[PDB]
C-alpha cells in the first residue's frame, strides 16, 4: 500500500517477528537486514 | 509476559460430561472475536 518505508518495514521485523522467530525450533541465528528503531537525538554544533 | 509479549493468563476447566477438547475450542471462537492486536496461545497443559 507504500504507507510503511524501508525504516517502518525494518522496524517491525526487529520489534515484533525477529525474537519469536529466533526462539522456534531448529532457528540458529537470525541476521536482520536492517536496524530497529531508536530514540535519535540528532545535535546540532551551531545551536549547542 | 508470554514468549517475549505482555500476557494474561487464564486458568479454567471444561463443564461436566465435557471434553477439554471441545472446551478449548469454544475459547479460541470466544478469543477470534476479541479486539485488535490481541492473540492467544495454549501453554502448560493444553500446549501437550
Amino acid at each position: 500500500d507504500g504507507t510503511m518505508t524501508q525504516e517502518d518495514i525494518s522496524d517491525y521485523v526487529a520489534a515484533n517477528m525477529k525474537d519469536a522467530i529466533s526462539r522456534t525450533s531448529g532457528v540458529g541465528d537470525v541476521q536482520l537486514f536492517g536496524s530497529q528503531y531508536a530514540m535519535r537525538i540528532w545535535m546540532n554544533p551551531n545551536e549547542l | 509476559r508470554y514468549n517475549g509479549l505482555p500476557s494474561m493468563e487464564i486458568l479454567g476447566q471444561a463443564a461436566p460430561g465435557k471434553s477439554t477438547g471441545e472446551a478449548m475450542e469454544l475459547m479460541e471462537q470466544l478469543a477470534s472475536k476479541l479486539p485488535t492486536g490481541v492473540g492467544y496461545d495454549w501453554t502448560g497443559m493444553s500446549y501437550q
